[PDB]
């Protein structure tokens, strides 16, 4: 058989396996996945609705939080789930077809599908409640989201390859992921951030991607000076190149 | 699979796009001189709303109509026939003309002090300097006329109303006409438009090196991906 | 066909040592000293004023000030004096935009908004020239902040003259007198906290610092190319 | 200006035309759809397209 057809076979096999293990069997995890964004909205909107109305009166808070959260949740999942991909499937790593790249690709596909479903559900719910839920510019939003996908998957593969040993180091991944929820422009607009903190704030590619996605979503949204797509695109490209090279070096050392 | 050999991959990923790009950037691209001026609007004896008008009047369509009817920008931007990307093709729509003009004239507002900088591109440095000067002059005239219209509309009521009543009527008429004739606000020129020597656009070697790095990275990524795919046997 | 050549020693000598020896022999011998003169000023209205200081911060790096300075002091001839340090000299016949970039890199302006001050640091190959350049910058800055309001005063005086031409009479005469007073008065004065000083030892060629950054950048380059070479070698199995 | 008379002219388009004899509320919604008013926060300029 060709490598391509056996590739579809093995990726379909690990995709259904990963759906089985993540969904709990009885399809109970969908409630958790659906409930985290709405719980985040319910916590988030009860203290800063008035502050946001003072800041940006033309933009509704819930749609702003949908566009700020769901891409960030998708990126966080793409990092976390793919980082710990090798250890979960360790017991079945000797079938001559179950190389780790297939496992990380299957996890990435599963997470992309799940979060895209959640995105569609959230947009439909927002439209059902009388909010604004059609992006004025669609395919630029799709391109920014694709850049986010490439960056997140690349970072996840890089961390999975680098930290095959010393799993304690995985901690300083997820513990470091929690500040990224606050520093990036997810829950509150970065318009209110004082400019003297602005330069270091520009070092976050996720902030650039979130701001560009929001700009492509809403009509007449202003971008800050220094926000661009070139920096996060180059970050994603370099990280993907580094991750692929590092996996190619240590390809044979991820079997036991 | 077996069709995507290494030689074909590098010929189609790093060689051919770079060859096309360097041909375009060295034999076809046209220089674009840039002239920069720095202004602010002051009230002669708060002001953020006054300078916020200029940020959208410069890109407004009426100013574009005035500029073209003055300096004939439509046939100037169509002069360089070698470059097919940064030239303005003849017979294009008015909206495309407005978009092209908005691309050429770039306005930055720095809000920590309300300083507005205008950078104007052109194909001749003298033309860019003249265009910047015309933009500044028309902006000053417009920000004058904005208050002039309100003052003269006040004066029309005063002349329509027209011996204590006569005295107050003539006093109001005098106040209205001194309002409609005065120089209400002036545009302070922190940095007058300059005449550039060389063209800073396009900085060819920067994009050549950056795009060479980009194709090198992309070809490496594709080669590693197809190697990992072909690993399965 | 190539990986049998670039071993560890060859790559180390190619990217970690030879550029580093070149950098050291350039910095310790070929580089030219640059003396720094520093002054500290602010603008207060006679009889906040942050906007005046920001106008000044823009005007220091402006093209017109550079034209006035070079004409007055012949900056181009001075900055082309040392032939020993080209990587920091102003080559003759360069464009006006590169001249602006060189002048902008040679003069540092620091805002301090907590206390409201402007710091001007000027680098020159001789200390007397640096001090003279700083003094010329200060005097032209004061003249500019004078003329900025002088222009508006004259602009109002033009309408005052128009009003006297129209004509009451004593009110017009008083307005014209006030207009010429405004056009002649020293409205704004630039007060100086630290006048420009005469340096003795050059400061900005901090050679050890650039060598320290060169260490880490050459190490990063060496690591990246070593990883690429290892990838190619693995591909050639 | 007879807006209802004008908006019923294009018979080729079946979704972006105003049909005849529709409800007054639907007419108001269609008019709100056509006229776009955007208010900008920083300066207060109102743009009508
Ligand atoms: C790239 C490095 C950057 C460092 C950032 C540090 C900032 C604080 C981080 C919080 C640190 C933290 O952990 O979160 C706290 C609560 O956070 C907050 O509210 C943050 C409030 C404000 C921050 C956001 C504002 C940002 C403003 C601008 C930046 C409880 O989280 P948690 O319940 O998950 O704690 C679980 C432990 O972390 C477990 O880790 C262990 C351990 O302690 O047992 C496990 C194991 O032993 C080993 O793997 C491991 C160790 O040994 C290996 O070094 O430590």
């Amino acid at each position: 058989r060709s490598p391509w057809q056996i590739q579809q076979a093995v990726l379909f096999a690990l995709f259904l396996r990963e759906l089985k293990t993540r969904l709990g069997g009885r399809w109970l995890g969908v409630f958790w996945v659906l409930l985290e964004p709405v719980a985040h909205i319910a916590v988030m909107t009860t203290l800063f609705s008035l502050a946001h109305r003072a800041a940006m009166p033309s933009i509704e808070y819930p749609v702003f939080l949908i566009t700020g959260l769901i891409p960030f949740f998708m990126f966080r999942g793409l990092v976390t789930r793919l980082m710990e991909a090798i250890d979960s499937n360790r017991g079945l790593f000797a079938y001559r077809q179950v190389k780790p790249i297939d496992t990380v690709i299957a996890r990435a596909m599963l997470e992309i599908s799940l979060q895209s479903i959640v995105y569609l559900i959230a947009l439909g719910t927002l439209g059902w409640l009388g909010f604004h839920f059609l992006p004025v510019r669609a395919l630029e939003l799709a391109g920014v989201s694709a850049v986010l996908i490439m960056l997140g998957a690349s970072l996840g593969l890089f961390f999975a390859v680098v930290t095959n040993e010393i799993p304690q180091a995985r901690a300083i991944v997820r513990i470091s992921l929690l500040p990224l929820y606050f520093v990036s422009g997810v829950i509150f607009p970065v318009h209110t951030i004082p400019p003297q903190y602005l330069p270091l704030l520009q070092l976050n590619p996720v902030l650039h991607l979130i701001e560009l996605s929001r700009a492509s979503f809403f009509p007449q949204y202003r971008v800050l000076q220094g926000i661009n797509l070139a920096y996060p695109a180059g970050f994603a490209l370099l990280s993907l190149f580094l991750a692929l090279m590092l996996y190619r070096l240590r390809r044979h050392q991820l079997a036991s | 699979v077996s069709r995507l050999t290494a030689k074909r991959l590098q010929w189609a990923l790093v060689y051919l796009p770079m060859l096309v790009a360097t041909v375009y950037f060295l034999v076809f691209s046209a220089d674009r001189y840039v002239s920069e001026s720095v202004i602010t609007v002051r009230q002669t004896s708060a002001s953020r709303e006054d300078t916020c008008y200029l940020q959208t009047y410069i890109h407004s369509m009426g100013l574009l109509q005035k500029l073209d009817q003055q300096l004939k920008l439509r046939e100037h931007f169509g002069t360089p026939l070698r470059d097919p990307l940064f030239r303005l093709w003849g017979g294009t729509s008015q909206e495309w003309f407005l978009e092209y003009y908005r691309s050429r004239v770039e306005v930055l507002m720095d809000d920590i002090c309300g300083l507005l900088t205008v950078r104007v591109q052109g194909f001749e440095p003298e033309f860019a300097q003249a265009l910047n000067r015309a933009i500044l002059e028309e902006s000053e005239r417009f920000v004058n006329e904005l208050s002039h219209r309100m003052a003269r509309e006040q004066g029309q009521f005063a002349e329509a109303e027209l011996e204590d009543a006569y005295k107050l009527a003539l006093a109001a008429v005098e106040s209205a006409r001194i309002e409609a004739t005065r120089k209400l606000k002036s545009l302070v020129v922190v940095e007058p438009p300059v005449l550039p020597e060389i063209a800073e656009y396009p900085r060819r070697w920067y994009n050549l090196a950056t795009l060479l790095v980009v194709c090198c990275l992309i070809y490496g990524v594709v080669s590693l991906v197809v190697a990992t795919i072909r690993d399965h046997q």
